[PDB]
């Protein structure tokens, strides 16, 4: 207790320090050249790419500020660029560069070369409890630093996860982390892993991470979701319903972890009791995890990558940049 | 089982987030 105070203190301190003077225009597109096409997202691709000068690989995040707009995400992705450029923590993947041109926004990310947990859980089907273990501790410290700057983080799922060289996971995408005091409303995330509170529209607040991680060791240890169907309605339906049934195979220790994060009472849910994350990090489930060597990255990890591509292919297509600046105003803080 | 309904769901590949 008395030394996290202090390592906390001092990250609030680097946080805020970003967070009020942040970094903007620290590249150039020209300065980097594609290697491949790693994925798509809501407004654009990531890619793989190299800086000319320096050898240096990363995921560049390109967004097309039409489409931003258009889905009226503008205010998200100011938030995310804004925050994670300002985050710092071993399993948070690095804002190294940001830049716009006239047609996109471009964040240059820390390239994590062993790719998409999703990938990885849906060709194996699930995970063992230890693995999954692994993977949830990383994301049980990685909340407790993000909560303690004021931050929710909104979008954990296994789509959200990268996994690094060493096996480490690496939490990826700020497109929904919004800095808060008190309550917020706005209706985003994936339907799966919502927080009832969040489908009520009661206003809501940090306790919806614990409640996604919840979701999240499930589907890891399960192979599938804890609640699923074939349209967002009928899921938000099951996750107000309160009813979660586990899997025969779910040891005694994960179903009461699980029962007390999928918890519908705010009152009652582990991580927004008095006890904070503690409650979490000295529950049974966890009793072989040590925290401090977790943090460390000295546990032995799951797996390791191989880098040479079990990695899904895109098309490659040219990177299309208007001759006339689109949306400048909106995005002048970028 | 479980695991076949999901598998037969249409939300086994990455999932959308809504923005609204
Ligand atoms: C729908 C895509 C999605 O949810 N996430 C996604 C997909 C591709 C890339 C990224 N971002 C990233 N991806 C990597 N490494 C990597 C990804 C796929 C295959 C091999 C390596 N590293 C950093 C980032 Cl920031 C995120």
């Amino acid at each position: 207790q008395e030394s996290v105070k202090e390592f906390l203190a001092k990250a609030k301190e680097d946080f805020l320090k970003k967070w009020e003077s942040p970094a903007q225009n620290t590249a150039h597109l020209d300065q980097f050249e594609r290697i491949r096409t790693l994925g798509t997202g809501s407004f654009g691709r990531v890619m793989l790419v190299k800086h000319k000068e320096t050898g240096n690989h990363y995921a560049m995040k390109i967004l097309d500020k039409q489409k931003v707009v258009k889905l009226k995400q503008i205010e998200h992705t100011l938030n995310e660029k804004r925050i994670q450029q300002a985050v710092n923590f071993p399993f948070l993947v690095k804002l190294e560069f940001s830049f716009k041109d006239n047609s996109n926004l471009y964040m240059v990310l820390e390239y994590a070369p062993g790719g998409e947990m999703f990938s990885h859980l849906r060709r194996i089907g699930r995970f063992s409890e230890p693995h999954a273990r692994f993977y949830a501790a990383q994301i049980v410290l990685t909340f407790e630093y993000l909560h303690s700057l004021d931050l929710i983080y909104r979008d954990l799922k296994p789509e959200n996860l990268l996994i690094d060289q060493q096996g480490y996971i690496k939490v990826a995408d700020f497109g929904f982390a919004k800095r808060v005091k008190g309550r917020t409303w706005t209706l985003c995330g994936t339907p799966e892993y919502l927080a009832p509170e969040i489908i009520l529209s009661k206003g809501y607040n940090k306790a919806v991470d614990w409640w996604a991680l919840g979701v999240l060791i499930y589907e890891m240890a399960a192979g599938y979701p804890p609640f699923f169907a074939d349209q967002p309605i009928q899921i938000y339906e099951k996750i107000v319903s309160g009813k979660v049934r586990f899997p025969s195979h779910f040891s005694s220790d994960l179903k009461d972890l699980l029962r007390n994060l999928l918890q519908v009472d705010l009152t009652k849910r582990f991580g927004n009791l008095k006890n904070g994350v503690n409650d979490i990090k000295n529950h049974k489930w966890f009793a072989t995890t040590d925290w401090i060597a977790i943090y460390q990255r000295k546990v032995e990890a799951p797996f390791i990558p191989k880098f040479k591509s079990n990695f899904d292919d895109y098309e490659e297509e040219e990177i299309r940049v208007s001759i006339n600046e689109k949306c400048g105003k909106e995005f002048s803080e970028f | 089982t479980t695991y076949a309904d999901f598998i037969a769901s249409g939300r086994t590949g990455r999932r959308n987030a809504i923005h609204d």
